[PDB]
RNA sequence: GCUGCAGUUAAAAAGCUCGUAGUUGGAUCUUGUGGAGGGUUCCCCGCCCCUUGCCUCUCGGCGCCGGCCCGAAGCGUUUACUUUGAAAAAAU
């Protein structure tokens, strides 16, 4: 049915449903009807970036995922193409558990998966954004202040697929974790 | 450096940054796993599987196709042996060098090798025997040891 | 060294010279590449530091010779690196 | 140096070497003073001005004075970041 | 065997500075490592720093400014009370008006005149001057 | 000589190697905006994801026109460390 993102109570948003209506109605012409089947979206939001234009946000289930990576290179050229000049971009519905000593309530009977860490979280939501291009490697750096930058390296082939978003990714990874980003392309690499 | 010797030598791997599948890889995680349980049939080690992957496919690390490392792809079908592969190594030398020893009694670097070969057994069997990987009542003995590799 | 080279950015003549473990970050020198044999036309993969004698799928006696460095291929038509 | 009363006691505030931010001491007879001239941008004639530098006995006698000027050059407009 | 991390990036900071260097490659980092440089940098002691990742632990490139006489560690991680660190300062500092000496407590690793304000004790890291 | 000594030649490193007890042991698993005291961001409240981490009873007072709320209790994986209470003759 429609309206499928959101848990109870949450569901009826004119913008969220909006965006899944616009989802779900293009499984209904005959090319991507060979390859969506009503595959769960759990959320989205229309959010700013930097420039002063808009940018959205779509949230995908951790065992969909890999399914929608191997469509994206298309169905996000056709949601770019209808919506109003917006910038798109799929991320996962990841969990973050709390920290056993003494943060949580805590028992032998079941143990936290080093899966389920604000590390290992925060660390996947950056490969995420840049996906049509590969991370080559990452630096930090202490201003003396006391705050951090990290600097991103991305791949030098798929330049022209993220080239035109990296104002967004800074604003959208700052949105999601509350951290200063910088994505940039390297002098050469082994 | 060595355990046992002077040197210091640094010859070892060195594994890239990217972690992820060549978009030239033809193969896929199920795939790869049937050529592993195909090649355990003819009762090659872990370590030689990784070796005939490397050389003739696609596939320069197992661990990055399929999200496992390759002794627990054999345990979770029963193929595993029950000695493990590096102690099994060690005890066929140690009994290579006794069948030496029987006939060649001058031979005094030959008895001097044969002492720093079994205390690195007894250390490694120590290790397995804490992990459960050993009964607690398993020992190596010199008048034994044949019957472990046959 | 002077008294004031900067170390964040070595140029990839100064790089590529060092040892594999002793780069600013690592990286193998090995590499795959791609494999054609006359009289069976089957294309094939092979590393460059190959331990095993190679039989390629058009059953020739052997594609390569293992060797202490980098193997030696049997005249074959190619030796071309794969970009990635 | 000062006091509670905000005054300076010290005798003297001895200089530093341009390359190394360490002090120059009063028996350090290796060490130097450079001065060097500014030319007009017109024409390149003196017309006057200069910039100086000190540099520390211990650091010339390791050779590492020439590469310091160059660098301290290079840092103010006279080689003009580029060579 | 390396049997202590922060023992080799102090060492290896004090033969820089001594040299005469202007930057120096500190490997292995550490989270031990990376909050006792925040405290130096704080009080004036060392330039800004860059970490690299690498997936094994890490390195850290620093910059120096000439100011720094020593930095160094107590081995032996004893334990301190507020009514014993004057015999401790008395011991390690070069004078009554500059230098610090470094703490770990449960509010936090600081510096031995903040531990004074915050009411604390802890256990001795290292100190500079 | 713990703080704090020494062992090429002044006194002094087992001829050499293995090894049980003893001492020592690599990296990793939750943060910035708002208010008070104080500053021009950080220490106390409440928050992106959890703020005593959970929970729902029943013997037992509170808030109001039965029902729903807020102080005990089960207790936060176990210890060292540190800070605070209590309790320890007088004379010296």
């Amino acid at each position: 049915s429609a309206k499928i993102v959101k848990p109870n109570g949450e569901k009826p948003d004119e913008f969220e449903s909006g965006i899944s209506q616009a989802l779900l109605e293009l499984e209904m012409n005959s090319d991507l009807k060979a390859q969506l089947r009503e595959l769960n979206i759990t959320a989205a939001k229309e959010i700013e970036v930097g420039g002063g234009r808009k940018a959205i946000i779509i949230f995908v289930p951790v065992p969909q995922l890999k399914s929608f990576q191997k469509i994206q290179v298309r169905l996000v050229r056709e949601l770019e193409k209808k919506f109003s000049g917006k910038h798109v971009v799929f991320i996962a519905q990841r969990r973050i558990l709390p920290k056993p000593t003494r943060k949580s309530r805590t028992k032998n009977k079941q143990k936290r998966p080093r899966s389920r860490t604000l590390t290992a979280v925060h660390d996947a939501i950056l490969e995420d954004l840049v996906f049509p291009s590969e991370i080559v490697g990452k630096r930090i750096r202490v201003k003396l202040d006391g705050s951090r930058l990290i600097k991103v390296h991305l791949d030098k082939a798929q330049q022209n697929n993220v080239e035109h978003k990296v104002e967004t990714f800074s604003g959208v990874y700052k949105k999601l974790t509350g951290k200063d980003v910088n994505f940039e392309f390297p002098e050469f690499q082994l | 450096g060595r355990m046992h010797a002077p040197g210091k030598g640094l010859s070892q791997s060195a594994l890239p940054y990217r972690r992820s599948v060549p978009t030239w890889l033809k193969l896929t995680s199920d795939d790869v796993k049937e050529q592993i349980y195909k090649l355990a049939k003819k009762g090659l080690t872990p370590s030689q599987i990784g070796v005939i992957l490397r050389d003739s496919h696609g596939v320069a690390q197992v661990r990055f196709v399929t999200g496992n490392k390759i002794l627990r792809i054999l345990k979770s079908k029963g193929l595993a042996p029950d000695l493990p592969e590096d102690l099994y190594h060690l005890i066929k030398k140690a009994v290579a060098v006794r069948k030496h020893l029987e006939r060649n009694r001058k031979d005094k670097d030959a008895k001097f090798r044969l002492i720093l070969i079994e205390s690195r057994i007894h250390r490694l069997a120590r290790y397995y025997k804490t992990k459960r990987v050993l009964p607690p009542n398993w020992k190596y003995e010199s008048s034994t040891a044949s019957a472990l590799v046959a | 060294m002077p008294l004031a080279k900067d170390l964040l950015h070595p140029s990839p003549e100064e790089e590529k010279r060092k040892h594999k473990k002793k780069r600013l970050v690592q990286s193998p020198n090995s590499y795959f590449m791609d494999v054609k044999c006359p009289g069976c036309y089957k294309i094939t993969t092979v590393f460059s530091h190959a331990q095993t004698v190679v039989l390629c799928v058009g059953c020739s006696t052997v594609l390569c010779q293992p060797t202490g460095g980098k193997a030696r291929l049997t005249e074959g038509c190619s030796f071309r690196r794969k970009q990635h | 140096m000062q006091n509670d009363a905000g005054e300076f006691v010290d005798l003297y505030v001895p200089r530093k070497c341009s390359a190394s931010n360490r002090i120059i001491g009063a028996k350090d007879h290796a060490s130097i003073q450079m001065n060097v001239a500014e030319v007009d941008k017109v024409t390149g004639r003196f017309n006057g001005q200069f910039k100086t530098y000190a540099i520390c006995g211990a650091i010339r006698r390791m050779g590492e004075s020439d590469d310091s000027i160059l660098r301290l050059a290079k840092a103010d407009g006279i080689v003009s970041k580029n060579f | 065997v390396r049997m202590n991390v922060l023992a080799d990036a102090l060492k290896s900071i004090n033969n820089a500075e001594k040299r005469g260097k202007r930057q120096v490659l500190i490997r292995p980092c550490s989270k031990v490592i990376v909050r006792f440089l925040t405290v130096m940098m704080k009080h004036g002691y060392i330039g800004e720093f860059e970490i690299i990742d690498d997936h094994r632990a890490g390195k850290i490139v620093v910059n120096l400014t000439g100011r720094l006489n020593k930095c160094g560690v107590i081995s032996p991680r004893f334990d301190v009370q507020l009514k014993d660190l004057e015999k401790w300062q008395n011991n390690l500092l070069p004078s009554r008006q500059f230098g610090f000496i470094v703490l770990t407590t449960s509010a936090g690793i600081m510096d031995h005149e903040e531990a004074r304000r915050k009411h604390t004790g802890g256990k001795i890291l290292g100190f500079f001057f």
